[PDB]
Parts: structure tokens; C-alpha cells; sequence
């Protein structure tokens, strides 16, 4: 018993050389998040974990996202909370200004949205609804309906619920081989 | 390039995948190790990988197909990134250092539970600056000998 490090290392290099290739051949997915208290970013990186089971997801803060990209996306996923009165989180105003200025979109990509909110306020998940309504108008096809995780009534539960359903749908419109047999995380049961 | 030493290491590396010892690596034996390493390819992707290295199109990978590939991919530039992706598999915290535990973790995940001793040596097996750890520089120097 045992494997010399120099050997193991060559073996893991073998696996990595293979994952790299199947990964670059998968479909890219962009996950955008905006957040004040960090709950959206956590859910956003959770969405990435789930999407890593069939796609090439990337988690990116709304303020580091260059709109030019909208013209090349295959599937855009958005996870953001709301503040003030239908206001976006801090790191979301930059993209907010843009997305609402934007009058046209040639690449009618696919998108799904999920926003964090709190029933207490009259404008519930208003920012998430704002970007969601705006994207349909621009032409993109709503993969799955917008979800809403109520800070008061089981946010995660709702998230996970939407995370999984939005994923089974993505594996469908994108023709994912072995669709119904993909082993996803344990939290999404 | 390619010295009997390197070839022989690639054979033992090959063996790590060919657990049952029949001389071929199956789409099943591949998934097992990749998932052990925290890689999550789908069944259809597993066959892709098997199909890519499978030169005789006979359904599985023998050492020769394995050697054929590794020898080529090694002398290349992509190794840069790939070798580095190989580091991350070990360096879970991405702190730039492969600590003893991390090495333990991967091994236990590979179904290889070792005493804390043989693990600390499995490190000094490439620890240039004797800090009981493997950095990137020492890791890349260990892959390219
Ligand atoms: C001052 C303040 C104003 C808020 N306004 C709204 C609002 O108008 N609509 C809503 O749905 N949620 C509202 N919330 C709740 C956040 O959306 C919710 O706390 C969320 O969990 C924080 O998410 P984050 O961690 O991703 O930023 C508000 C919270 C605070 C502290
Ligand atoms: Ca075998
Ligand atoms: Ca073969
Ligand atoms: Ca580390
Ligand atoms: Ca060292």
C-alpha cells in the first residue's frame, strides 16, 4: 500500500484533462446576483453547484457584468433581492440603469429569474419582477417562471424548489443526454 | 521526451483507474475516480471521454491508448492550465499550498486511508523547501520530471 505522489498526480492530470474538454463543450450559463446582506449571492453560488451537474455555469455579480454579453448568452439566470421601494441592492444599480436603457436584443436567449424579498413590504420582489418583466419584453424566452423567496416564509425552500425546476427545464430545452438520471446535490434531494 | 521512468509511472497511474486489473479502463471505472476527485461528469460525458482516448474503438481504454494520450498532451502548452487544475483538486482552499490534510482527504476519498506518517512522507516526496507542504512550483516540478 500506497501510490507515490508523482504517480497519483499524473492520474489526476488525466482526469482533469478530460473534464476540461467535456466542460468546454457543455453549454455556458451565466448566473447574475445582486445583494445587500449576502443571501442572494449564497443562493447564486448554490445555483452554480446545481448547474455544474450538466452545464458550464459562471456566477457573476450584476456590477461586473458587461451588457455586451446579452448578445451571446445561451441561458441567463438572475438571483437578487429588493430594497427601499422596488429598489435594487447596492451592487445592482449599474446594471439596472443599463437594462432599462437597452431598447433592443438580437439574441433571444433563454432566461429565468429568482428574487429574494419580504412580504412585509408592498413592492414584493419588485426588483426581480422588474428585470424579469423587462427581459420578456426584450424578447428572451422565460425558461421557468420567476420565483420568490419570502424572507418570512422559507426562502431556501422556495429557492431550491425553483432551482431544481429551472434546472430540469434547462436540461430539456438544451437536450441534455441522460437528462432524468443526472445526480444532483443532496440538499435538492 | 519520455523515459522508461515516466512511462512506468504512467502505467501505475493507469492502474489507479483500472482497479479490477484487466488492462482496460471502463466508462464505469472512469466515473468512479473522477467523482472521487470531485469531478461530476454525466454518463453521456463519461462515454465521450472513453470514446476520445479509445483509438481501437473497442469500447474501453488500454494502457497504450492511455500512454498515447498522456505522452501527447504532456508535451503541449495546455498542460499549463491543466497541471494547475490538477493542483486545485488537491488545494481545496485554493491557498496555494497542499497541506497534509488536503492530501489525506483526496486519498481517503480514493478509498486509500493511510496513517498520518506515510501521508507526511508522501509529501516530502516533492517538498523542495521542506515546509511540510507542496506549493504550485514544487507541484509542477513534480509533474514534469
Ligand atoms: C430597509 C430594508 C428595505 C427592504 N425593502 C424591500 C422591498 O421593498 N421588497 C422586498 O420584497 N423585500 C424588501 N427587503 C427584504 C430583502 O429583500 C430581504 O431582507 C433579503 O433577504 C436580503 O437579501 P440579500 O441578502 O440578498 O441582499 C428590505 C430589507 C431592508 C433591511
Ligand atoms: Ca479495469
Ligand atoms: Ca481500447
Ligand atoms: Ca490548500
Ligand atoms: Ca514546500
Amino acid at each position: 500500500r500506497e501510490i507515490p505522489l508523482k504517480v497519483l498526480v499524473k492520474a489526476v492530470l488525466f482526469a482533469c484533462m478530460l473534464m476540461r474538454k467535456t466542460m468546454a463543450s457543455r453549454v455556458r450559463v451565466t448566473i447574475l446576483f445582486a445583494t445587500e446582506t449576502g443571501k442572494s449571492e449564497a443562493l447564486a453560488w448554490d445555483l452554480g453547484a446545481l448547474f455544474s451537474c450538466a452545464f458550464n455555469p459562471k456566477v457573476v455579480c450584476m456590477d461586473k457584468y458587461r451588457l455586451s454579453c446579452l448578445e451571446e448568452e445561451r441561458l441567463l439566470l438572475v438571483v437578487t433581492s429588493t430594497f427601499g421601494n422596488g429598489d435594487c441592492p447596492g451592487n445592482g444599480e449599474k446594471l439596472k440603469k443599463s437594462l432599462f436603457m437597452l431598447k433592443e436584443l438580437n439574441n433571444k436567449f433563454r432566461y429565468a429569474v429568482f428574487g429574494l424579498g419580504s412580504s412585509m413590504y408592498p413592492r414584493f420582489c419588485a426588483f426581480a419582477h422588474d428585470i424579469d418583466q423587462k427581459l420578456s419584453h426584450l424578447g428572451a424566452s422565460q425558461l421557468t417562471p420567476m420565483g420568490e423567496g419570502d424572507e418570512l416564509s422559507g426562502q431556501e425552500d422556495a429557492f431550491r424548489s425553483w432551482a431544481v425546476q429551472t434546472f430540469k427545464a434547462a436540461c430539456e430545452t438544451f437536450d441534455v443526454r441522460g437528462k432524468q438520471h443526472i445526480q444532483i446535490p443532496k440538499l435538492y434531494t | 521526451q519520455l523515459t522508461e521512468e515516466q512511462i512506468a509511472e504512467f502505467k501505475e497511474a493507469f492502474s489507479l483507474f483500472d482497479k479490477d486489473g484487466d488492462g482496460t479502463i471502463t466508462t464505469k471505472e472512469l466515473g468512479t475516480v473522477m467523482r472521487s476527485l470531485g469531478q461530476n461528469p454525466t454518463e453521456a460525458e463519461l462515454q465521450d471521454m472513453i470514446n476520445e482516448v479509445d483509438a481501437d474503438g473497442n469500447g474501453t481504454i488500454d494502457f497504450p491508448e492511455f500512454l498515447t494520450m498522456m505522452a501527447r498532451k504532456m508535451k503541449d502548452t495546455d498542460s499549463e492550465e491543466e497541471i494547475r487544475e490538477a493542483f486545485r483538486v488537491f488545494d481545496k482552499d485554493g491557498n496555494g499550498y497542499i497541506s497534509a490534510a488536503e492530501l489525506r482527504h483526496v486519498m481517503t476519498n480514493l478509498g486509500e486511508k493511510l496513517t498520518d506518517e506515510e501521508v507526511d512522507e508522501m509529501i516530502r516526496e516533492a517538498d523542495i523547501d521542506g515546509d511540510g507542504q507542496v506549493n504550485y512550483e514544487e507541484f509542477v516540478q513534480m509533474m514534469t520530471a
